[PDB]
C-alpha cells in the first residue's frame, strides 16, 4: 500500500481503508495508485496522513440519475476489473452520448475538518474522451468557501503504465465544519463516494486514536 | 633538475641481503625527506620506507618492518636501503622518490613532517629474488603458413628482460613483442610477431634478433615459410 | 497517433549553423501537454539528449550544448526545429526528433521522449556534395542475383528501391568510405533465374544532397 | 550528468534463448528508467517505460525489472527481428542520459555465401577507373574472407569491403568487395577472380570473368 | 594498515570525453592524497597532491576532489597519450599506502585475426612442445582462448599475455601458449585454438593436424 492510496482505495489498500494507528510505516515499492495518475500537492498530503492517527470514513451521500457510475478498468483488477474503492467513475451510459451538466453539494456536518478527494480524467485518445463523455467542451469546477478551481481534461496518449495511456489526477481539499464543497461538471470527473476524517480530530468518542508518527522503513516489525 | 639515480639491485637468492643506492642530485639540499617505493611488474605501487634529517626515520612498512633498514649519507649525498632476509615476494622495481610536504608543516627544516607526497621519481632499479640461475633463451620460429603473420618464440630464459628486434631493426611496422610469461619451471617465455604482406614471403628474409644481456646470449633466427 | 519526419541539409560546413526541422503529423504542436525533443548519436557513439521545448515556452537544453543550441515550434506549419551554432566534427551525428507527454507522476518534466523519428544524418565537413554514379550488377541452380552499384557520392546517405514494388530479398549494404574520401555501396536482390528472360528490374538510386535520381535497368551482359 | 553503465556492450544468442541486459546508474534513480530499441535504419522505439511498463506493440517476451541502482531488460525467447541495439535512459534529472548501448546479435546455423562477380561497366571505364565488385550474399557467421586475383597474382591494398548488418528475418549477413584499378592497369591483365573463404564452404569458392568476353 | 581501493580496474573512454576515476579509502584521510600518472616503461609522475592542488606545470585538464573516504580524479580533455595507469596514496598511520591502479583506455570494435603455430622441430628435439595461438589487433581487450587437443579441452597447461594498447591503431594483441611434453604432443593429431571476442559473430577456431602441411 502506498500511503495516499488509503484515502481512495486501490485494491492494494483494501485492508487499510479505515485504519487506526499510533505508528504508520510506509514501504518502498508501494504504489499509491492503480490507474496511472498523480495527486496534486502529494508530499504535503501524506504528511497530513502520517500524523492523522489513522482515518475514519463516512459516505458523502451522493446519488446519480442517468449515468454509468460503475466504471471499471483493467488497472484495478480485484477478482474482476474494478475501480478505486472510495470513488465512482462516471460515464455517459451510452457510448458517445454527450454528458449532462451536473451539480453536487456536500456539506461538512462533523466537527473535524473533512478530507475530500476528486478526480479529473485525461482520456487515452481524443476519441476515448468522446466515447466516454460525449463531445464538445469539458469543464470541471470545484467550489468551497476557501477553495475554488476549474479543471479541464487535456486528452492525449501518455507512456503506457499499468497498461493505460490515460491518466487520472487527484485533487484534495480540507473542508471546515459547516462548509459546502460544490461539485459541478459536464464530464471527465471522478467522484468522491466517501469523506476522510482524521482520528486525532475526533471528540474522544472512541474512534479517536490520537497523534501518529509516520516513518519510512525497510525493516521488519517486532 | 632534481633527478636521482638508483644503482645496485640484481638477482639474489632468498634469504640474502642487498642494499640499493640513490644518488640524490640537483635541487635537493638533503635537508628534506626521501623515500623508497617498490613495484613488481604485474602489481601496483607500494610505499616501503622513508628517511628524515638524520635518524628520524625509523619509518618502515609492515611488510619489511623487521627486514629493511634505511641509511642516509648526507656527506656523499646518497640514500641507501639495506634489504636483509629477502623473500620471494620482494622481487620488485625499487623506486627512490623525493618527498615534499605543505609549507605549514615541517617546523624545523631537518626533522620529519608526518605528511609527505612524492613529487620527483627516479629511474628505478629492478631487484629479482629467486633461486633461479641465469639461463639464456632458446629461440624458435613461428612460421607463416594478402597479409601473413610470422614470429619468434623466445623460451626458457631467466631473468628478465630480453630484447627482440626484426631484421636488425629495419623492420618495425606491424611488430608486436608481448610481455613475457613465467612458467612453472620458473623460466620466462615470450613471443614476438610481425605481420607482413603475403607476397613478401619468397623475396624477403625475416630474422628475429634476440638479446638476453643477463646471460650475454645473442641469437639471430631466420623465420621461413615451411 | 503521431508521425515525426525530420529534414535538413545533410552537410554543413565547420563553424556554420546547423538547422533541422521536424514535420509533425497526427497531433498539433499547440497542445499543452506534449513536449518536443531532439536527441543525437554520433557514428559509433552513444545517444545524447539535446533538449525539450513546450508550446508554452518552457525549454531545457543539455548543458554540454546549451550555449549553442535553440529550439522553436512553428504552429502555422505544425513543425518544430533545432538550431545549433558553430558546429565542428563532434556535431556530425544522426539527429532524432521525438515527442513526449508531461507525466510528473513517473518522469521529470520533458525527460521521456516516447515517439521518435527515424533520424537524419548531418555531416560537418568542408568537402563538397557529390552525386552518385550508378552501375548495374548483371546476372550470370534456380536462383539468380542482380543489383546496382552506387559509387562515389558525398556525404551519406543514398536510398535504393527496386522497381518500392520489388521488396522481398533486397539487401542494401552499408556504405564504405573509399581512399578518395567518397562513399560507395551496392544494393542487391534475389530473383528467379526463369525470370531473367521476360521481367523488368530497375534500381532507383536517390541522393537528396546532390538532388540526384538515377535509374538503371539490369540484364544479361 | 548521471552516468548510465549498461552491460554487456554486446552479446550473441540463439533463437528462442533468454537474453538479459543490465543497467546500473551512477546514483539511485528509483523507477525513472526507460529502455529503447534501435533497429538498423528505423526510428529508436521506446520499449519499456518507468522500468517495467511495456509500450504498445511490444511483444510480451520483453520485460523490464529493477529499481534504484540496478535494472534489467529481459528478452525471453529471442527472435530474428530482435536484432538491434538496446539503450537504457534515465529520466530522473536533467539532462536525460543514455547507456552506451547493447548490441544483440542472433546466432543461427551456418549459411554459406552465394558469390557473384560483376565486371566494370564500359560507361565507368571512360572515367579512367575500373571497379570490380564481388558479392557474398546471405551468409552466417560474419567472417568471410575475399581474396582478389588478377591473372593469379594476389592483390592487396586496392580493394575495400562493406558488410550489411544482420538481416531482421534470416539473421544472415551480406558483403560486397570492390577492387579498384585504373583503366590502364585493368586492360593490361586478363583474368579477374574473387576467392571466398568461409566456415560454410568446405574449400574456398572462386567466381571469375574474362575481360572482354 | 590502511587499504586503498580504486574503481574500476580499467575503464574505456573515447578521446575528448571526461574520465572520472575513484579512490575509495578505508578510514578517514583528507590532508594528504596524491595522484600519479605512470606511463608504461616509465616512472610515476605526480599530478595532484593533498586532494585538489595539482602539481607544478601539469595540464589543467587533470582535476582532483574528494574528502575523508571517497576521492575522485577527472581528466577533462583526454589525449591519446594518456593511456597510463593512475594511482593514489594517503596519509598517514606513519605508513603511506598506494592504490591498486586504474588503467585508462582510448576505437571501433575489431575482431582478432587468429594464427596458430605448431612447435618447431628444434623445440621438439629438446623434449617439449609449445603450441602458440596469436590473436592479433583486436578491440576491445576482452577475449577468450580455449585450447583443444583431439577435441578435448585443455586446462592448466596454457599461459597467455596481452600487449598494451597499441599506440598506432588502439588495438590489443594476445599470445597464448599451450605447453605439452614431446611424448604427449606426438600422441595426438588435432591441435586447435578457439577464440571468442565481441567482434566475432561466432567463436573462431584455428587448428592444424600434427604431421600435415
Amino acid at each position: 500500500c502506498g500511503i495516499l492510496g488509503t484515502i481512495i482505495g486501490p485494491p492494494q489498500c483494501d485492508l487499510h481503508l479505515e485504519f487506526k494507528a499510533d505508528l504508520i510505516i510506509e514501504r518502498r515499492n508501494s504504489s499509491d495508485i492503480c490507474y496511472p495518475g498523480r495527486f496534486t500537492n502529494e508530499e504535503a498530503l501524506r504528511q497530513i496522513i502520517r500524523e492523522s492517527g489513522g482515518i475514519d470514513k463516512e459516505s458523502m451521500g451522493f446519488r446519480y440519475s442517468g449515468i454509468r457510475t460503475d466504471g471499471a478498468t483493467s488497472a484495478c483488477k480485484r477478482t474482476v476489473s474494478s475501480f478505486y474503492s472510495e470513488m465512482k467513475w462516471l460515464s455517459s451510459s451510452m457510448n458517445n452520448q454527450v454528458f449532462p451538466q451536473l451539480n453536487q453539494t456536500y456539506r461538512n456536518t462533523r466537527k473535524e475538518p473533512a478530507l475530500i478527494v476528486w478526480g479529473v480524467h485525461h482520456s487515452s485518445s481524443l476519441d476515448e474522451q468522446n466515447k466516454l463523455y460525449g463531445t464538445g467542451n469539458k469543464l470541471i469546477t470545484v467550489g468551497s468557501s476557501k477553495y475554488q478551481q476549474s479543471f479541464s481534461p487535456s486528452p492525449g496518449a501518455r507512456p503506457k503504465v499499468n497498461g493505460q495511456a490515460g491518466r487520472i489526477d487527484f485533487h484534495w481539499m480540507l473542508l471546515d465544519p459547516g462548509d459546502t464543497v460544490t461539485f459541478t461538471f459536464n464530464g471527465a470527473f471522478i467522484a468522491p463516494d466517501r469523506a476522510t476524517f482524521l482520528r486525532s480530530n475526533a471528540p474522544s468518542g472512541i474512534e479517536y486514536n490520537g497523534k501518529s508518527l509516520g516513518i519510512q522503513s525497510d525493516a521488519q516489525i517486532d | 633538475e632534481v633527478q636521482l639515480l638508483e644503482s645496485g639491485g640484481g638477482l639474489v637468492q632468498p634469504g640474502e641481503s642487498l642494499r640499493v643506492s640513490c644518488a640524490a642530485s640537483g635541487f635537493t639540499f638533503r635537508d628534506s625527506a626521501l623515500s623508497w617505493v617498490r613495484q613488481a611488474p604485474g602489481k601496483g605501487l607500494e610505499w616501503v620506507s622513508a628517511i628524515s634529517g638524520n635518524g628520524g626515520a625509523t619509518y618502515y612498512a609492515d611488510t619489511v618492518k623487521g627486514r629493511f633498514t634505511i641509511s642516509r649519507d648526507n656527506s656523499q649525498t646518497t640514500l641507501y636501503l639495506q634489504m636483509n632476509s629477502l623473500r620471494a615476494d620482494d622481487t620488485a622495481t625499487y623506486y627512490c622518490a623525493k618527498d615534499e610536504s605543505p609549507p605549514i608543516y615541517n617546523l624545523m627544516p631537518g626533522y620529519y613532517s608526518t605528511y609527505y607526497y612524492m613529487d620527483v621519481w627516479g629511474k628505478g632499479t629492478t631487484v629479482t629474488v629467486s633461486s633461479a640461475s641465469t639461463k639464456g633463451p632458446s629461440v624458435f620460429p613461428l612460421a607463416p603458413s594478402g597479409t601473413a603473420a610470422l614470429g619468434c618464440l623466445v623460451k626458457d630464459y631467466f631473468p628478465e628482460p630480453v630484447t627482440v628486434s626484426w631484421n636488425s631493426g629495419a623492420l618495425t611496422s606491424g611488430v608486436h613483442t608481448f610481455p613475457a610469461v613465467l612458467q612453472s619451471s620458473g623460466l620466462y617465455s615470450l613471443s614476438s610477431v610481425v605481420t607482413v604482406p603475403s607476397s613478401s614471403l619468397g623475396t624477403q628474409t625475416y630474422i628475429c634478433n634476440v638479446n638476453h644481456k643477463p646471460s650475454n646470449t645473442k641469437v639471430d633466427k631466420r623465420v621461413e615459410p615451411k | 497517433q503521431v508521425q515525426l519526419e525530420e529534414s535538413g541539409p545533410g552537410l554543413v560546413k565547420p563553424s556554420e549553423t546547423l538547422s533541422l526541422t521536424c514535420s509533425v503529423s497526427g497531433v498539433s504542436v499547440t497542445s499543452d501537454i506534449y513536449y518536443w525533443t531532439w536527441i543525437r548519436q554520433p557514428p559509433g557513439k552513444g545517444l545524447e539528449w539535446i533538449g525539450y521545448i513546450f508550446y508554452n515556452g518552457d525549454t531545457n537544453y543539455n548543458p554540454s550544448l546549451k550555449s549553442r543550441v535553440t529550439m522553436s515550434i512553428d504552429t502555422s506549419k505544425n513543425e518544430f526545429s533545432l538550431r545549433l551554432t558553430s558546429v565542428t566534427a563532434a556535431d556530425t551525428a544522426v539527429y532524432f526528433c521525438a515527442r513526449g507527454t508531461e507525466d510528473l507522476g513517473y518522469c521529470s518534466s520533458g525527460s521521456c521522449p516516447n515517439h521518435w523519428g527515424q533520424g537524419t544524418l548531418v555531416t560537418v565537413s568542408s568537402a563538397s556534395t557529390k552525386g552518385p554514379s550508378v552501375f548495374p550488377l548483371a546476372p550470370s541452380g534456380g536462383t539468380a542475383a542482380l543489383g546496382c552499384l552506387v559509387k562515389d557520392y558525398f556525404p551519406e546517405p543514398v536510398t535504393v528501391s527496386w522497381n518500392g514494388a520489388l521488396t522481398s530479398g533486397v539487401h542494401t549494404f552499408p556504405a564504405v568510405l573509399q581512399s578518395s574520401g567518397l562513399y560507395s555501396l551496392s544494393s542487391v536482390v534475389t530473383v528467379p533465374s526463369s525470370s531473367l528472360g521476360t521481367q523488368t528490374y530497375i534500381c532507383n538510386v536517390n541522393h537528396k544532397p546532390s538532388n540526384t535520381k538515377v535509374d538503371k535497368r539490369v540484364e544479361p551482359k | 550528468d548521471i552516468v548510465m553503465t549498461q552491460s554487456p556492450s554486446s552479446l550473441s544468442a540463439s533463437i528462442g534463448d533468454r537474453v538479459t541486459i543490465t543497467c546500473r546508474p551512477s546514483q539511485n534513480i528509483r523507477s525513472f528508467l526507460n529502455w529503447f530499441q534501435h533497429k538498423p535504419g528505423k526510428a529508436p522505439k521506446l520499449l519499456i517505460y518507468a522500468a517495467s511498463n511495456l509500450q504498445s506493440g511490444v511483444p510480451s517476451r520483453f520485460s523490464g525489472s529493477g529499481s534504484g541502482t540496478e535494472f534489467t531488460l529481459t528478452i525471453r525467447s529471442l527472435q530474428p527481428e530482435d536484432f538491434a541495439t538496446y539503450y537504457c535512459q534515465q529520466s530522473y534529472n536533467t539532462p536525460p542520459t543514455f547507456g552506451q548501448g547493447t548490441k544483440v546479435e542472433i546466432k543461427r546455423t551456418v549459411a554459406a555465401p552465394s558469390v557473384f562477380i560483376f565486371p566494370p561497366s564500359d560507361e565507368q571505364l571512360k572515367s579512367g577507373t575500373a571497379s570490380v565488385v564481388c558479392l557474398l550474399n546471405n551468409f552466417y557467421p560474419r567472417e568471410a574472407k575475399v581474396q582478389w586475383k588478377v591473372d593469379n597474382a594476389l592483390q592487396s591494398g586496392n580493394s575495400q569491403e562493406s558488410v550489411t548488418e544482420q538481416d531482421s528475418k534470416d539473421s544472415t549477413y551480406s558483403l560486397s568487395s570492390t577492387l579498384t584499378l585504373s583503366k590502364a592497369d585493368y586492360e593490361k591483365h586478363k583474368v579477374y577472380a574473387c576467392e571466398v573463404t568461409h566456415q560454410g564452404l568446405s574449400s574456398p569458392v572462386t567466381k571469375s570473368f574474362n575481360r572482354g568476353e
